[PDB]
């Protein structure tokens, strides 16, 4: 009943395999083919990255609302609920914290406790002060939330691989879409 | 039978291990149980070697039994149940494995003999040593395998002969060995073996390099050097080189060609100056402090070759050295079409072909 | 036997494996090496394509240019294939040494445990000849059950099915290499025979 | 418990990393003698004293050799063809069984730490320092 309830509640019909050696090399491979690619260019794989996440997000947002029936959300109080308590749970396994949201409720922050796309990774010195490493999460949440008529920015602002801080990303309501209704 | 009789003495030595008191008398029931075994495995070809295991690994918990330095004197004993053990496997004249386990007995011997004689003739220790290791070098070597253990007891046995003073150096004469150890793989080992021989030239006082081949020359030295200067650890050490390049240019002797992968060198873009084109000013790392060369950067042309931007004088002892490269003559009225193919020597005495 | 360790979807792993076709082409067609889209970040934009514009741009791809695309693909597929080999290490299978002497003995390990963790079922079926050629098959290949062929138009739809083929090129070269050597490994079509593809390998 | 050194040879000739602990003083530590026994240890994989049989599937471990006070153990991993030898000496070792099981887990818990360092995405193909420089921070994490 609940959204705890429903998003462990789909984990007894969904088919599954392992989150190692699967899942975590692809991403691996994906991003050192960036790297490799532009002569460890260390920003226009985030921009690569974050459109391909946009346009994987795009695609995922049809799935997870044919997996779970729900209305469309308005709010980050609804948003902020079904992001951590169902959608990281049934596409991760995983479910992150909200902290930090501004006086208006405009934003919140996303800190999350076991990332499985960066699992023992440790990224050399260079990439350790100009890179971001899970830019497909933000694209992911960018393409999804841009298209249940929310207009949306996603940012990461520290995370555990170069960092002492943990994983959080920072988001912003930025207007909601307006539905075009006539003819013209 | 010999199975039943192995499982039944590795039961009957763990129900007699349980009961706890007479433990340095439990060391003749264990030798009784060892004895039972050995009358089983009496003819083994491969096997007796294994039951040798079963001996060395029993070797080995004796080793963990007695724990004293006077126990040293009971590993003496246990020299005696290697030597005897010896005697329990000299009834062969020539075999492949046999060979190998009289190698690894007598290893084991030599080990625990250095390890009593250690503790506290001296002059007649190196050789009972070196004919020990020359007997276990001999059985190594009657083999058609094991080539590694081989080279590390030649070179045992040449660091015997550097442990007196000596000008005959085998492993020194042996530059193929040390290239062999040095070229790859190897390296602690080789900046020891280098050192050695570049100790036993300093004491060779002679010319007579060797005969081996047609390599008769005084900067063998230099040629070793070179590479005891590349697999060097830092510049804590910098002074053997400095010390090894003051003697090459002392002794010179000049013809040589060095990879020069001791020195970096970058280039830069191509410009003008008055008179003649100045052009590729490049800038060079090095790991000597002083080196002074008329290094020429060579650019061939469809058909041509420039070889010019040499500077006769150079005073650069830093990393990014930034030399100017003024390159008079231009070829083909300064055209774009020549491409790279740098030599890059800088010669001090001796090429150095990057 | 029966290990329960941690897990994820399916579902998003087989999409993720769907797109980095349209990544290859998004990264070889735009090296920014000097119709599309545009967004708006902060003091920044980008510009993109769409993942099946961008396989009608492999419809009109430039000759060269498609097999420039294609090393990419057994490139990055070999990554995987040889870090996910790597990790089976872990398995402690007892079947082979090293070297591959005896080349169907590690043919019945990619079928029955490879293939297994990649795609969630066995290889149906592998006919021998003894020249080190070998005849795979499998009747439904997973991650193009999704494709949709269009309307009476298949001669279009096989040439934009497979290129998506040689990501599993990848990942058995991958596994080969990861045990010494590179030796010669392509395709088949194989129109299934009760209601995929085949490979050849030496 | 705490070993004198580590080796891990690859199927060629080579060392991927030769590593002791405590570098940082010097206190009669030759690496020296510790590249000898190295070097005749991949030379006694092929002795017949010895043999890893094959029909366990999990690798095993063994005993080659005892010089200078130091006993060594070579667990060859079979499919790979990596080599992996671990030094000890008799102070450290009390002569016991239930020893042999944590020297299985010291061997396993290195095998982790090499397959977790070269399955690393980011690092360039070939044999760079990086593979050297991260296996020693992640040895000098496992052993202080």
């Amino acid at each position: 009943r609940s959204l705890k309830a429903m998003g462990e509640e789909i984990w007894k019909n969904k088919t599954e395999k392992i989150n190692t050696e699967l899942f975590t090399l692809t991403y691996g491979s994906i991003v050192a083919q960036l790297c490799q690619d532009y002569e460890r260019d260390f920003n226009k794989v985030n921009d690569h990255l974050y459109s391909m996440g946009y346009n994987i997000g795009c695609r995922l947002i049809e799935d997870f609302l044919a997996r779970t029936a729900l209305p469309r959300c308005e709010n980050l109080v609804k948003t902020s609920e079904v992001l951590s308590k169902c959608a990281f749970k049934i596409f991760l396994n995983i479910t992150p914290n909200i902290t930090n949201w501004s006086h208006n409720k405009d934003t919140f922050s996303l800190i999350l406790d076991e990332n499985p796309l960066a699992d023992f990774v440790e990224l050399p010195m260079d990439a350790m002060k100009s890179l971001w490493y899970s830019n497909i999460l933000c694209g992911v949440l960018k393409g999804s939330l841009e298209m249940v008529q929310l207009d949306c920015d996603v940012w990461f602002v520290s995370d555990i691989l170069r960092g002492d801080s943990q994983t959080e990303i920072k988001v912003k309501l930025n207007r909601i879409l307006k539905d075009e209704i006539p003819i013209g | 039978p010999f199975e039943s009789s192995s499982k039944s003495d590795e039961s009957l030595g763990s129900i007699i291990i349980e009961g706890t008191l007479d433990k340095f008398q439990l060391h003749k029931y264990f030798f009784i149980r060892r004895l039972r075994l050995l009358k089983l495995e009496d003819q083994t070809l491969t096997a007796f070697v294994g039951a040798f295991q079963l001996i060395k690994n029993f070797i080995e918990s004796i080793s963990i039994e007695y724990r004293k330095s006077v126990r040293l004197l009971e590993f003496k004993h246990y020299f005696i149940t290697s030597m005897l053990s010896y005697f329990e496997f000299e009834n062969v004249s020539n075999p492949l494995l046999c060979e190998i386990k009289a190698e690894l007995l007598m290893l084991k011997r030599d080990n625990w003999v250095q390890g009593v004689m250690a503790t506290s003739e001296t002059v007649f220790q190196e050789n009972f040593l070196t004919l020990t290791k020359e007997i276990l070098s001999l059985f190594n070597k009657c083999e058609g395998k094991r080539q590694r253990i081989v080279d590390i007891l030649s070179i045992e046995i040449g660091l015997l002969y550097y442990q007196g003073k000596k000008y005959e150096e085998a492993v020194s004469l042996f530059l193929s060995c040390y290239e062999y150890y040095t070229q790859t793989n190897k390296n602690s080992i080789g900046l020891k073996i280098l050192q050695v021989f570049i100790d036993s030239l300093s004491h060779c006082p002679k010319l007579d390099v060797l005969q081996i081949d047609g390599e008769s020359v005084s900067a063998s030295a230099v040629l070793t050097n070179a590479f005891l200067n590349i697999l060097k650890l830092c510049k804590d050490n910098d002074s053997k080189e400095i010390w090894w390049k003051k003697f090459m240019d002392l002794q010179m002797k000049v013809h040589l060609a060095r990879a020069n992968v001791s020195a970096i060198e970058v280039n830069l873009k191509s410009y003008g100056f008055p008179e003649d084109i100045s052009t590729k000013t490049m800038r060079l790392s090095l790991k000597n402090m002083g080196g002074d060369v008329i290094v020429f950067g060579a650019s061939d042309f469809l058909l041509k070759k420039g070889e010019n931007k040499l500077i006769l004088e150079c005073r650069d002892i830093m990393y990014g050295e930034f030399s100017l490269l003024s390159f008079e003559i231009i070829v083909e009225g300064i055209t774009f079409v020549k491409e790279f193919p740098e030599n890059q020597d800088e010669f001090i005495v001796v090429p150095e072909i990057y | 036997f029966e290990n329960s360790l941690p897990k994820v979807s399916q579902s998003v792993y087989q999409m993720l494996l769907n797109e980095m076709v349209p990544l290859a082409m998004g990264i070889e067609r735009q090296i920014s090496g000097d119709i599309k889209r545009l967004k708006i970040e902060e003091h920044h934009t980008v510009d993109i394509i769409r993942s099946h514009n961008l396989i009608h741009e492999l419809y009109k791809a430039d000759e060269e240019e498609k097999e420039k695309v294609l090393a990419r693909l057994r490139n990055i597929g070999f990554q995987i294939g040889l870090k996910l080999s790597e990790l089976l290490i872990f398995s402690n299978n007892p079947n082979l040494k090293f070297k591959e002497m005896d080349l169907l003995l590690i043919m019945k390990f990619i079928c029955r445990d490879v293939w297994k963790q990649i795609f969630g079922k066995q290889i149906d079926n592998l006919k021998t000849n003894h020249r080190g050629t070998f005849y795979l098959l499998d009747y439904d290949y997973r991650p193009i059950q999704s494709f949709s062929l269009e309307e009476d138009a298949k001669n279009e739809e096989l040439k934009m099915i497979e290129p998506f083929l040689e990501i599993p090129v990848g990942i058995i070269r991958g596994v080969l290499s990861s045990l010494g050597y590179s030796s010669e490994e392509v395709i088949c079509l194989a129109s299934f025979i009760d209601r995929g593809v085949s490979f050849h390998v030496q | 418990l705490r070993p004198c050194f580590v080796s891990l040879i690859d199927e060629s000739d080579k060392p991927i990393l030769i590593y002791v602990p405590n570098e940082a003083e010097n206190e009669m530590n030759d690496v020296l003698k510790y590249n000898v026994l190295s070097n005749i240890s991949l030379d006694y994989f092929e002795s017949a004293l010895v043999e890893w049989h094959s029909l366990d599937s999990k690798p095993l471990l063994k005993s080659i050799f005892q010089l200078e006070g130091v006993s060594v153990f070579a667990m060859l991993i079979k499919q790979t063809g990596l080599k992996i030898v671990i030094g000890f000496e008799q102070k450290s070792l009390s002569g016991a069984d239930d020893e042999f099981e944590a020297i299985n887990q010291i061997f396993e818990t290195v095998r982790k730490i090499y397959i977790r360092v070269k399955c690393n995405p980011l690092l360039v193909s070939g044999d760079e320092k990086s593979i050297i420089k991260s296996l020693e921070r992640k040895f000098d994490e496992l052993f202080i």
